[PDB]
């Protein structure tokens, strides 16, 4: 389910667009290259593609792409000395939530939720819910912090 | 003459068929009413798979309540009057009619979904597919039995008429397509997928064992209505016998599928 997920909270594109800092980016926010030569951004696809390197790609062509960016948000996590041992006591809808965090802050922003992140290690839920909640994340993006969090307190997909 | 006593003959026969019809689909309202009710004081509500089966049993029992108002509207008297009243218990069943088709629809496209993209929110495209687009398919198709077949209370049926095409043809395409989506579900478990056992490939696998059963059971009566079977006595029995029993249990059939799939 983390594939729909990400695609309600940050959205699915399918030909390359540039990105508000003017690099090449496509599908749930995948960088190809920062060069301003598009040429190069569209090969750094054809080898992760293996197909016509073509600015479209199919919407099954996002998930993989996708999917190796999860991987790399995963090892980042695994580095994070604050962020390890929460993730491995978290079951498999929780370390969803994490994760989309990190799409959005990165890793150190998430390691900054000090209590919140000990909250969960001891599965105390409804007091990380109000740690969260005071924040100038919650307040900036707020509809997407009320689904995340409600992961975190029931441990469903039930806001998606 | 003796040809009194085979008209008496055959109203007692359609009489036991009438029979078998209220019967059936009193007992089939029961059966999906208590699947209803089981489906919604569990937890697993708030899963996206079981909102849809929600809606699909919602949808049979709104259709087979319509049912016992619409034999109130066969009356002769009734049927030839075209009251206003009349037209629009028709039209609400033609609609109902037709959100089962496209609840069986959101059904397949959830099954071919899962199985490809690894709630609340993603449930309202499914609540529009199943209760929205019908909707403006009935109005169109009343627009056209206002203007061009005014009569009857729109239960009226007529060659050279194809006003409910309107509303028929879209519930062929769905079905084509629910077709499709079985192909690649199959090729999909039977090529990759195949040593997967992933909770999604085993709620996949038996739903498609539960589906193989289902169409068959239900097949049967939308081909029979196109059979003109004829004037043997023994083949009318048992021909309308058969097809009332098929058409009547339709609903408890639906029931056992969606109950089934719950575990
Ligand atoms: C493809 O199939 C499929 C597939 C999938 Br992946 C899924 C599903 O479900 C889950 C399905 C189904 C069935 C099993 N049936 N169905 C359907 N779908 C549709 C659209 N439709 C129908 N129907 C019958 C058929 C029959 C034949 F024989 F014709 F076939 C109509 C009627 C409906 C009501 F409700 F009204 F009853």
């Amino acid at each position: 389910n983390i594939f729909e997920m990400l695609r309600i909270d940050e959205g699915l594109r399918l030909k390359i667009y540039k990105d508000t800092e003017g690099y090449y980016t496509i599908g749930i926010g995948h960088l190809l290259t920062k060069s301003p030569s598009l040429s190069v951004a569209k090969s750094e696809l054809d080898k992760a593609i293996g197909r016509n390197s073509n600015g479209v790609i199919t919407k099954d062509e996002a998930e993989k792409l996708f999917n190796q960016d999860v991987d790399a948000a995963v090892r980042g996590i695994l580095r994070n000395a604050k962020l390890k041992p929460v993730y491995d006591s978290l079951d498999a809808v929780r370390r969803s939530a994490l994760i989309n965090m990190v799409f959005q802050m990165g890793e150190t922003g998430v390691a900054g939720f000090t209590n919140s992140l000990r909250m969960l290690q001891q599965k105390r839920w409804d007091e990380a819910a109000v740690n969260l909640a005071k924040s100038r994340w919650y307040n900036q993006t707020p509809n997407r912090a009320k689904r995340v969090i409600a992961t975190f307190r029931t441990g469903t997909w039930d806001a998606y | 003459m003796e040809i009194l006593n085979e008209e008496k003959k055959s109203k007692v026969h359609y009489h036991v068929a009438a029979i078998i019809n209220y019967l059936g689909h009193c007992i089939s309202l029961v059966a999906l009413l208590v699947a209803f009710v089981l489906f919604l004081r569990a937890r697993s509500i708030r899963c996206l798979r079981n909102i849809i089966h929600a809606n699909l049993i919602a949808a049979f029992i709104l259709r087979n309540a319509t049912w016992f108002v619409v034999q109130l509207t066969m009356s002769p008297e009734v049927h030839q009057s075209n009251v206003g009243w009349c037209r629009l218990v028709t039209a609400a069943y033609n609609y109902f009619h037709v959100t089962n088709f496209f609840w069986m629809f959101g059904e397949g496209c959830y099954l071919h979904t899962a199985i490809v993209l690894t709630d609340r929110l993603r449930a309202w495209m499914f609540i529009c597919i199943g209760w929205g687009v019908p909707f403006p398919i009935i109005v169109a198709w009343a627009i056209g039995k206002l203007y061009y077949d005014n009569e009857k209370c729109w239960a009226g049926k007529r060659p050279g008429v194809y006003t409910d095409y309107i509303y028929q043809g879209p519930m062929a395409l769905v079905l084509l397509i629910n077709f499709i989506f079985l192909f690649n579900i199959v090729r999909i478990l039977m090529t990759k997928l195949r040593a997967s056992t992933t909770s999604e490939t085993i709620q996949a696998r038996k739903a498609v064992k539960a589906t193989l059963v289902l169409l068959p059971l239900l097949g049967i009566t939308y081909m029979l209505a196109f059979v003109n079977p004829g004037e043997d006595e023994v083949s009318r029995v048992v021909f309308i016998y058969f097809n009332a029993f098929l058409e009547s249990f339709q609903g408890f059939f639906v029931s056992v599928f969606a109950c089934f799939l719950n575990s």
